[PDB]
């Protein structure tokens, strides 16, 4: 990843986390679970969703295309007009084809970017409140009940 | 007490492409190539095609009497014509400017055959029932049915001038033909006059045509040849037909209306009763997609051609389950 | 003491769009899409175009009498027809290849009208005073500024055989018609002679030409019709007319000079004295941006023609004033 | 944004900074004031300059391009010169306007990066001499008068 | 103890350019811009070039006597004509559809030159030794190899008929010409007949030919002129000749045989005997690149060309040794 | 650089290391030498690899494209298949340009992201065991030989 985070840092997902694509694991005392950040989220949905339309709306609809007949003694348009349409057919294959790729590549790396940013996000909040242990977790010093997780989640905490 | 931050992850099996990497599975994914069409052929926003079958656009426009269940149809919103429209003209010749006659009818939403020149009142002094084999029904020698074979009568062939003056308030397709038989003797026997002439005139159309005379390779068995012709009369306008001999006048007319949308395809597909926007010739397609891989001929609003076998964008991200 | 570091913020409302984001306020950025155009239409790099008005190429290169003021004019930056340009042959006949000849003109930046075939000298044995109220000009009964109808002289229209050798160092437009009669009468009346011929042949050229006699619909009063042809005469060649009737004989030629980046265009918009290097129909564009959404016809260099609505490229950041 | 410093841990802009990009504030005992980094200014300028030159340099001038009449007889000729016309426009009409959202979004992300540079620059300078308070900001341990900040605005403060 | 985290650095001058950075030193790069070809035009997988060298394809098809060298080349991979190939037509007139014939042979891989109609025994009643200046060989008058110049014998000439059915299993190509003498004088010693005619027909093609006499400007020392025709004649079809003069017979035709990947260029290199599978008009091109800024014209499988004048890109990392 | 790392933080490279692009500075009481990361470098390779290998790819093979003859009354199709030949050339300069321009720009920023990952990796591990000088580099408080030195190259160490 070019953020260093998915399949990096955090090794894995969570095939337990079912509300968003970004989110917390947490285990107080009170209990255990997942819980997805709709700020996070939410965001990232906007965007790739807006990508997507974007990567559609450029490729307007095709009209009516056909082929055309031509006498014995015009091979020369009939072959002008077989370059027209392979050129074409040619550069909007490679079109697609690239830019799906190239916007492929760019998505992923824009989720390794949140779950990276929502990280040090937290991080900066806890700062010595806690010891950073493996796999982007924090290991609670003071030891804070589910009620102050969710202070964590939302972004207050207060108690650099 | 403890809280880690983590990503989504499923059992998704979805994969894409990138730049740095091939086949990557992601949680999240939307094709954008449309590979699946129904395999019939459809109306087109409600209006049926004109299906050809066995013919093509100059059997039909001229008549052969093979394409006689076409007579009847007036309107359509694509033409299509199949691998064994075969039956065009009938009797051996040359159709001078057909590849430009399909490109017209292939922005015709719909016409109205008229006779232009009524058989019965239209040539007093000529004969008419001029019938050939090669144009044959019924296992009988038969005609186009839009056209009319006029000879020498009763050992005469009066030199003849017809006009018809378009008041239909639309283009009207007017074709004919002219008739170059294999020696003198035949010239003789059918118009009389040993050199002929037809002429063919508008306001923006002037054509004279000479019967040339020779043996010839035999086609549907005739050493004959037949030409056919054919100009737009423009509202108001007046065609002007003389001649003296070797003219294979008009009957039947069009008046044509304009549309946009139409061409003619190829096919090899079934009509069905079935509706779409979109109509390829191997099918039709309902999609919003921005792509599809099914074929280049396209008929109506469709998604654009690409040769593409794949085309998905990750949405998601990369899958981990971790298992 | 502290130190923070930050950025640039400002009152800027300009937009932008992403792809992951759409109207994105920023601080700083460039619009690469030409929108304004002068209106007018403006002398390129100095020289004028050719403003046919009324008229057409057919009317101007032929000599319509409604084309007098264009008959000075010798070179031009680039030609301009408009909605009106109506005046192309007065007499009703096809132009054959004028398509060709419009495409020719479209890379002549000038040349010299001169007489091919002095009126008087050129044709001692004919009458050359033929005129037609298809071509009148101040209410009275003209001709062709360009070319000369020739007819029989006392009764008698003699076998005619001119030539003319291009001393311009430079390829000559020849341009004549070939006059088809209603009627044997007119045609004995005008040329004596029933059968008729018309030859003109240059060492590239060959062609001959047959009176074809038909009533036909009137156009502009005339049942008969002007048939009108032309060919490039390279520099040394020589251009010989052979005809016994029918010939509507050259009497001016042109003398061409080839150019670079000259076409035509359809405009209505008005000429001014501006200078441009880049003119559109619409109106000329003065600009270094690589994109105008103003008109796809250009003449000069110009910024590249897209449907676009906006192009703007950011170059500052997000405006956040965080007021 | 990608890097997380505009519109991130340092939330909004200082419409006080007028000398470039970027910047730094400053308090201090001999008065307040905004600086902008001419060094990590300039460089974003030279590449953004470069980036909309380049744009504008492959887009070669557009020369004469006009009509062409056929006769009646030409209809198919007539919708082949149509195809070509409306194919090419279609294309570069799609690739403007891909270049330019593709590249607006990087510009942007390049902004971006150069701000969350130029504060881990400070950042790996101070060290202990001084605090993280947040938002881009850090408060010394010690008195930083003006000849001390400027050490910081060009990277040479002595630890 | 220390241990520190860095990357690689090395001698490599390799330059670059980015959107945001020109000419960045790299420490590794790949060039994907192909610049370098042979000179040398060289066989095409194994087979040879068919080189016209002082000939062009008419002079080749008609048998010009300047290209006799080339009668007997049967395949070839692509042909070549030079800038120096003038020897096309040597009795001057206009080759009809010429850039069509071109066009035609363009995807021809072999044929066999073979006599369709026999010197000897084909015109018993008519003199086949016409020769002219234009087409003259070694210092003496003669003619096109594949045609015969058919004249008058003994005082007449009888009406011809000949034919040819095509058993050949091919299209044959059969050529043709019409001579147009340059006044009344020439026509009747060489045909006699004053009003002749020349009808040329197949089961697809039909066209008649009429001599047109008029005194033409010289080329080639000669004032009258020769048409030259060509027709495909499918296989199992006859093509038949009729004539009562003015016809330039056709005596070797070609059966032909279709390819693909073949073509026409222009080169002013030489042959050698190397083998490529990318032909271009400077030399031929041996690469894997994707791209080539050489030539756009070729023949095989090459690289795409492009006008770019350098294209590389960067694998390695920006280059800093810090000396 | 995007990231940061070269010409940034760590100023230079080594024309001393020559098993890779990245890689460790060895400086130990046994001695000193240099030693590529063959994890980060295979990845990168491998990335780049299939990179130029899509870019060219996506350009199939040029079959054969000549020009035609038009007689003098055919200047408008003349016209026509100059105007389609020169479009397409232009399309296709255009395209081969900006591509390999935009990917050289991505090439770098790959790199420039694989050393500071890499960085931030070794950075976490010796977190509690040394300091950080500032030039990429690190003071062990214990010192290490080799043998302990190679705990940091194959991502163990775990000593904190």
């Amino acid at each position: 990843g070019l953020f260093g985070a998915i399949a990096g840092f955090i090794e894995g997902g969570w095939t337990g986390m079912i509300d968003g694509w970004y989110g917390y694991h947490h285990q107080n005392e009170q209990g255990s679970g997942y819980a997805a950040d709709q700020k996070s989220t939410q965001n990232a949905i906007n965007g790739i969703t807006n990508k997507v339309n974007s990567v559609i709306e450029k490729m307007n609809i095709q009209f009516t295309a056909v082929g055309k007949e031509f006498n014995k003694l015009e091979k020369r348009m009939e072959n002008l007009n077989n370059k027209v349409d392979d050129g074409f057919l040619d550069i909007w294959t490679y079109n697609a084809e690239l830019l799906v790729l190239l916007e492929n590549e760019r998505t992923l790396d824009f989720h390794d970017s949140n779950v990276k940013n929502l990280y040090e996000k937290v991080k900066s909040q806890l700062k010595n409140n806690a010891k950073e242990i493996g796999n982007g977790c924090f290991e609670f010093y003071h030891k804070c009940d589910n009620e102050c997780m969710e202070s964590v989640r939302n972004g207050t905490y207060d108690y650099p | 007490d403890t809280i880690c931050i983590g990503y989504h992850a499923n059992n998704s099996t979805d994969t894409v492409d990138t730049v740095l990497e091939k086949n990557v599975t992601v949680t999240h994914s939307v094709n954008l190539l449309e590979d699946s069409h129904n395999g019939k052929l459809c109306r087109l926003k409600g209006i049926a095609p004109l299906q050809l079958g066995k013919c093509n656009i100059a059997g039909w426009l001229l008549g052969n009497p093979e394409c006689d269940p076409l007579l009847p149809v007036r309107s359509w919103s694509y033409i299509v014509e199949t691998p064994n429209s075969e039956n065009g003209i009938c009797y051996p010749g040359d159709f001078i400017d057909y590849e430009e006659l399909r490109e017209q009818l292939s922005s015709v939403s719909s016409f109205e055959r008229f006779e232009i020149f009524p058989k019965e009142s239209s040539w007093p002094n000529h004969n008419t029932n001029g019938v050939t084999a090669a144009c044959s029904h019924e296992g009988k020698s038969s005609f186009y049915r839009n056209l009319l074979w006029l000879t020498e009568k009763e050992g005469s062939y009066p030199k003849l001038k017809n006009s018809y003056v378009n008041k239909k308030g639309k283009e009207v397709l007017v074709l004919w033909g002219i008739h170059h038989p294999p020696n003198s003797k035949e010239q003789q026997n059918l118009y009389q006059n040993e050199n002929a002439y037809v002429s063919v005139v508008t306001s923006n159309y002037n054509r004279r045509f000479t019967p040339e005379i020779a043996e010839r390779p035999k086609v549907r068995d005739q050493a004959g040849r037949m030409n056919y012709y054919w100009t737009l009369l423009k509202p108001g306008d007046t065609i002007i037909f003389e001649a003296n001999g070797n003219l294979i006048a008009p009957m039947y007319a069009f008046a044509l209306r304009r549309g946009f949308g139409s061409g003619i395809i190829t096919s090899n597909a079934s009509m069905h009763e079935c509706n779409t926007k979109c109509q390829t010739p191997l099918g039709a397609i309902n999609s919003s997609l921005p792509y599809q891989n099914i074929h280049p001929v396209t008929i109506g609003e469709c998604p654009k051609y690409v040769r593409s076998a794949k085309l998905r964008m990750v949405t998601g991200l990369r899958n981990i389950p971790a298992r």
